[PDB]
């Protein structure tokens, strides 16, 4: 309608065009990134454009020789994008350790995408709850910095790292400000619009993306809302990047007012702490971030984070979107469901392949909406 | 069929009895005020051993495999876990273990015994989730060692620091949870015994390189399992030495596990129980499985020997390295475990591919049968890149799908037909090669 979020929608639809033109404009390298734990500040400080690999949500038959079909649709969809040449402009590829299934995407990509010139695996600690994890991750981040300085031949100074962290933290703060509008009774930002913003943050130059977020927030105070809010939903899952599916959800008489997913809140939630040692500031920002299920032990801190978000954004119903075969989220799901339901939030469970016909999902969401309207 | 002498393993009965005693000791732990704990076969079990000689583990994956042998009980356990609400495509050992806990039934009789604490290693994602649910249902303390520091070959001081410092937290944890004072002498003894048993298991496996193979992998499943029960115990280390003497005597005497041996096979991950009968059928072709990276290195610890071959890792006291104090023992113990071959593919599948190609060479393997194991994400990640690397090398290789713990996902009929087709393929290849070289 008013088209306020059209720049984010263009960036998402035309992400590869954007990357190629960025290389023309800057002379810089592009790095395909995997998992939201990638320490992007280092890549930015090294003069590089980080672009998060995402799937295309279309039929594909190139990954069967590389990844066995017992593994999730996302790790296979992502790998196909590399094999099909759609990230051929990316010189680098990098993964920061998390879910073990995702590590296959990285391993097959670096071995079989012939445009890869360098790769790096960051073994970020999984046990962020350990008193030793932040020292261990400090040294991983410093070692990646040394790798990147050696690779480019250019010293990556503390000043360059601080300026990059400042851009990333500004992006995180602006995304949090954008999210704040979703708490209102009639949100000036829909779930789809929020997702266009939060997803493109992961493959657009953060300086350019911040400028667009600032323009967007400058408009929001005076933005007219025409649509009815309907039921207040939360979406929960691992990546959850099928924006078309989210648009179906919001067309049934609902608004997604908050999420727990790596296309959204779990990517950006916290900015780093003020801190004079920039490597510590960066490494700890990631250790302190709301945890992937894989990194959430011995305590399930995720359960309090998800319920807290649900309460803070006045959620009426929570929708679990699950990738087939997704072990980390499958391991949390039964008790996280219970935690929400015991605290007054009914839930719906939906399970996804690489592609699925949307009609059966719409019928289920419409039925869920009915449950909300009773009691 | 008359090519080689054969003989049944004489220590068979003792291997069986040691395993039975392990499970019975866990169930009877409290009769004399012992300690019980649970965790993976990959848990660093010398740390709980510092709390006394009456500290009994139940390792989760071998226990679940023992339930899986009882198809009916395993189905009941998985049905209970599904009723709770867990997805059926989660790790089949984890689902079996959960269901047996909810049913409150031990596979060896009696209630499911309550552990005093969880002590776990985390490298597979399901390693945390498995015992998070257990510790919550049992209301017990829980500790997790994060060993995700990347390939052993890339190890740094800081990476080893992270694991060693966590182990010191683990010592404090087990003291708190048990109420006992940790004893450096018992701990160091347990570290040394774990180094002995895991290196000696590797030495035993390395005897299988000769023709005829003295062991078959079906027989080895009753032998490699001891280190998955309590690799840090004296009984396990002493049995591995005894076992090595017997296998050395088999090699000296030209004893074959399979008397008509003509074809040597290598497998990969843990198979379903129903496959064992296929090994027996394979023997009518003269095919013997000599092993797998799984049997050799789920617990076996290896090094490069002076001739470039793969053998048991040298014990530090045979290298002039003393172990006389807790801090030295902790760091050496972390380093020993980080070298485990079966942890490397969690980071880089090509490390496992190279390991499989080296086993094919050194154990003189004619053909490879890969289990695409839908029941275990942790040991299946990278499996198709491993198949590709073996395919390129020119060694015959086939796959079959299964699930080690849930036979709903294993097709006995189709798998046996695929394995028979493979035997035909190996024959055809032999005829062609002979025709080319006359
Ligand atoms: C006890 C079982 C369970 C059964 O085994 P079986 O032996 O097959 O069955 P039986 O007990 O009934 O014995 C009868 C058989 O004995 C044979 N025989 C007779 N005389 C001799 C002789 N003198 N010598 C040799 N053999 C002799 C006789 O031929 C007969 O067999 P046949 O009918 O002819 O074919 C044993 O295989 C075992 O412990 N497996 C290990 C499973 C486990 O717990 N694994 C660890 C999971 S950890 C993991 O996965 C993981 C960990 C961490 C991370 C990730 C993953
Ligand atoms: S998936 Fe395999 S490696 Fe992971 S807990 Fe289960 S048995 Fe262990």
């Amino acid at each position: 309608s008013d088209g306020l979020f059209d720049q984010f929608k263009t960036w998402y639809e035309k992400r590869h065009d954007y990357a190629r033109d960025w290389k023309v404009r800057t002379g810089g390298q592009v790095v395909a990134t995997m998992c939201t734990y990638t320490p992007e500040e280092l890549l930015i400080a090294a003069g590089m454009l980080p672009v998060r690999v995402l799937g295309a949500h279309e039929p594909q038959n190139v990954t069967e020789p590389h990844i066995f079909g017992m593994f999730c649709p996302f790790c296979r969809d992502s790998l196909a994008q590399g094999l099909l040449g759609r990230f051929d402009y990316a010189e680098g590829v990098t993964l920061t350790q998390s879910c073990i299934q995702y590590r296959q995407t990285f391993g097959s990509w670096r071995l079989h995408v012939p445009t890869v010139k360098w790769d790096y695996y960051v073994p970020m600690p999984n046990e962020v709850q350990s008193p030793h994890a932040r020292k261990a991750h400090y040294e991983e981040v410093q070692a990646f910095r040394v790798f990147l300085q050696t690779l480019t031949g250019k010293e990556i100074t503390d000043a360059m790292l601080s300026d990059a962290l400042a851009v990333c933290d500004e992006n995180r703060r602006l995304l949090r400000e954008l999210y704040e509008y979703r708490k209102a009774a009639d949100p000036k930002v829909t779930g789809v619009e929020a997702l266009y913003a939060s997803l493109t943050a992961q493959f657009i130059d953060k300086r350019e993306h911040n400028e667009m977020l600032k323009k967007t927030l400058a408009a929001l105070p005076n933005r007219k809302v025409e649509r009815k809010t309907g039921a207040r939903f939360m979406t929960i899952g691992s990546e959850n990047d099928d924006i078309a599916f989210m648009g179906m959800v919001e067309s049934v008489g609902a608004t997604i007012v908050i999420d727990d997913q790596c296309s959204g809140s779990r990517y950006f939630w916290n900015a780093s702490k003020p801190e004079g040692d920039v490597i510590k500031a960066i490494a700890e920002r990631y250790c302190d971030r709301p945890a992937c299920p894989t990194k959430d032990y011995p305590a399930h801190t995720r359960f309090d984070h998800v319920l807290g978000m649900a309460k803070e954004y006045n959620v009426e119903g929570a929708i679990f979107l699950q990738q087939k075969f997704c072990d980390p989220h499958e391991g949390d799901y039964p008790d996280l469901k219970r935690h929400l339901e015991e605290n007054g939030i009914p839930t719906l469970f939906l399970e996804f392949d690489i592609t699925n016909p949307i009609g059966p999902f719409r019928i289920r969401i419409e039925a869920f909406l009915e449950t909300l309207s009773e009691e | 069929a008359n090519k080689y002498p054969t003989e049944q393993l004489k220590l068979w009965g003792k291997a069986k009895e040691l395993r039975e005693q392990y499970y019975m000791n866990y169930a009877r732990a409290k009769e004399k005020g012992g300690i019980r704990w649970s965790g993976s076969a990959w848990a660093l079990d010398a740390i709980p051993a510092g709390l006394g000689e009456d500290v009994y583990s139940l390792t989760g994956e071998p226990y679940a495999a023992a339930v899986a042998h009882d198809r009916k009980f395993a189905k009941e356990c998985m049905d209970a876990a599904e009723a709770y609400g867990f997805a059926r495509d989660l790790c089949s050992y984890m689902r079996i273990y959960w269901g047996g806990m909810h049913l409150n039934k031990y596979a060896f009789g009696g209630e499911f015994p309550k552990p005093d604490f969880v002590f776990q290693t985390q490298i597979c994602c399901s390693h945390s989730k498995w015992y998070q649910h257990v510790a919550k249902e049992e209301k017990i303390p829980e500790f997790y060692l994060d060993v995700g520091v990347g390939p052993y070959r890339d190890m740094t001081d800081a990476r080893l620091d992270y694991v060693a410092n966590q182990l010191h937290d683990g010592i404090a944890f087990v003291e708190k949870a048990s109420g006992r004072k940790f004893d450096d002498e018992l701990f160091i003894k347990a570290v040394k015994n774990e180094m002995r048993s895991t290196s000696r298991w590797a030495d035993i496996c390395a005897l299988n390189k000769v023709k005829p193979a003295p062991l078959d992998e079906k027989t080895m499943y009753s032998l490699y399992v001891l280190c998955t029960l309590s690799k840090s115990s004296q009984w396990c280390a002493d049995f591995m030495d005894e076992l090595y003497e017997e296998v050395k005597d088999r090699v000296a005497r030209g004893i074959a596990a399979v008397p008509n041996e003509a074809i040597r096979l290598m497998t990969d991950t843990q198979p379903p129980w129903s496959f064992l009968k296929i090994f027996r059928y394979l023997e009518t072709y003269g095919a013997v499985s000599i092993g797998s990276l799984y049997t050799f290195a789920l617990e076996g610890i290896w090094e490069d020997k002076p001739d470039g071959s793969w053998g048991g890792r040298t014990l530090p006291w045979d290298k002039g390295i003393e172990i006389n104090d807790r801090d030295t023992a902790v760091r050496l113990y972390a380093d020993w475990n980080l070298s485990k071959p079966q942890w490397q593919h969690f980071y880089d599948p090509t490390i496992k591919s190279d390991m499989m190609l080296r086993i094919i060479k050194e154990w003189q393997v004619d053909g490879v049968m890969l289990h695409l194991n839908r029941g275990c994400e942790g040991l299946s990640v990278g499996i198709m890149e491993n198949r590709l690397a073996i395919a390129k090398s020119g060694t015959p290789v086939m796959t079959f799908e299964g699930n080690m713990g849930d036979e709903r996902e294993f097709d006995e009929v189709r798998t046996q037909a695929r394995v028979d087709a493979f035997m035909e393929q190996l024959g055809v290849r032999r005829q062609a090669a002979s025709a080319w070289s006359h």
